[PDB]
């Protein structure tokens, strides 16, 4: 198994790359590689991280080469996994930035929270429909996913109002909260989204 | 709802962990890093680093350990201490730290709090508030407590959340050192002049200050000595908290 993670877009990244690399520590037939331009192909997991305004990132995806390479990875039935920014692309629109089209791999939009408290920021719990872990993870976002009650994967409320924190279409997860921020939790829910992506 | 948090606090200098620690365990208990780990393990929520390096070579300091805390810590942390500029911030964030401390700077320009949070958010913004009592009104001071700036408490604190600061570090001057609890009046006093976060800070001496400090309006409870010499176990005070109707985070084993 081999692990490739996009390298390019805003925000930090190294915080996952890390915590992925930790996570795979108990696996024999692991690799994790920063993914910097579409050159090198394929991985079994690829993951999009990312934070920042929704138009970046659809920007650097885009003169980097990898919107394409994305598109293949889903397609090729690979576990594909954007966090943070990573979750909000994958769909097709936010008002964070209106016009760029986004990833469109799940079907949905994104829109601003209705919270007059803002960023969602701090320890939330997490309900998952099922695989990952519940309990108590930690969220930086002031964006939310739009999508229909399918791909939703997990869910978390924040002053009154529920959303999903995970979403799930097939081979292809998204996670809001920041996974390589939750402390032990956190590195089990990585570790089973590398045990999901070794059945294929 | 979101968790109530507890916070333990590092002071650092030279890379060091100023007055060292206790914990038998890790070798090198003067290790920032590996400390911070630890306190992972056990279940703090929240680290923040304090740095009273020689001013020459803070900044340098500063940014060592942040470095070298990002590639191993797994939970948000805050860097804090002589931050006196934009400049110097941008650069502890990007070199990974997850929030930025900003004390007198803040307070003899506003303009940084808007100015840091502008490129990195609200959220990257904490502004430490060193409060003390003068002839019976809440005043705040800078140069660690030496300077009445002659500022009202109650001022600064709808000041800070108008520049965009995102969470209020709120350290009772009066408490800091003692053992004998928070200043809940302090709090109490702060807690409906805004709704930004507040961190609880100095006067730990036992779990119960925890709970009195949660009834007081509190969101976070900040402490070192208590930790860092072993005289609160982090588990049994969450557990504490959790049976008294305090919503901590509190996962199980």
């Amino acid at each position: 198994m081999r692990i490739g993670i996009i390298s390019v877009g805003p925000g930090n990244i190294m915080n996952l790359y890390r915590g992925v690399k930790r996570a795979s520590e108990n696996f024999e037939d692991v690799s994790i590689e920063l993914v910097e331009s579409p050159r090198n192909d394929l991985y079994d997991l690829l993951f999009i991280p990312g934070v920042g305004h929704f138009g970046e990132g659809m920007r650097r995806l885009r003169e980097n080469d990898l919107i394409d390479f994305v598109r293949k990875h889903v397609e090729d039935e690979r576990y594909v996994v954007g966090v943070c920014l990573g979750m909000q692309l994958l769909f097709e629109e936010s008002e964070e930035a209106p016009g760029v089209k986004g990833l469109s791999l799940i079907e949905g939009n994104v829109v601003k929270l209705r919270s007059r408290r803002l960023p969602h920021m701090g320890w939330n719990e997490v309900i998952f429909k099922d695989t990952f872990p519940n309990g108590y993870y930690y969220f930086v976002h002031t964006y939310r996913a739009v999508c229909e009650e399918e791909h939703v994967l997990g869910t978390t409320e924040y002053d009154g109002e529920i959303f999903p924190s995970a979403v799930r279409k097939g081979r292809i997860l998204g996670f809001q909260f920041h996974p390589e921020k939750s402390s032990k939790i956190g590195r089990k829910l990585l570790e089973k989204v590398i045990e999901c992506s070794l059945s294929r | 709802m979101l968790a109530k948090r507890i916070i333990a606090c590092l002071d650092v200098k030279d890379g060091r962990v100023v007055k060292g620690t206790n914990f038998e365990n890790l070798r090198d208990s003067g290790d920032p890093v590996e400390l911070g780990k630890f306190y992972s393990e056990i279940g703090i929520d929240e680290l923040v680093f304090l740095d009273i390096t020689a001013f020459v070579e803070k900044r340098k300091t500063m940014l060592e350990l942040v470095e070298k805390v990002a590639e191993q810590i797994d939970i948000p942390f805050t860097v804090g201490g002589g931050i006196h500029d934009f400049e110097t911030a941008s650069e502890l964030i990007l070199r990974g730290a997850d929030k930025v401390s900003i004390n007198t700077a803040a307070v003899e320009n506003p303009s940084l709090i808007t100015q840091i949070a502008q490129t990195f958010g609200s959220q990257a913004v904490v502004v430490a508030i060193d409060a003390k009592r003068v002839d019976g009104e809440f005043m705040v001071f800078t140069y660690s407590g030496k300077k009445n700036t002659g500022i009202l408490l109650r001022d600064w604190v709808v000041e800070v959340e108008k520049r965009g600061a995102g969470e209020i570090l709120l350290t009772s001057i009066d408490r800091d050192g003692t053992k004998s609890g928070y200043d809940t009046e302090m709090i109490r006093f702060v807690r409906p002049l805004t709704t930004l976060p507040i961190i609880a800070s100095g006067g730990a001496g036992k779990m119960e200050h925890f709970l009195e400090a949660f009834l007081a309006g509190a969101d976070a409870a900040l402490a070192a000595s208590v930790f860092h010499f072993r005289e609160i176990d982090v588990r049994e005070l969450k557990e504490y908290l959790k049976k008294h109707g305090v919503n901590v985070r509190l996962e199980g084993l």
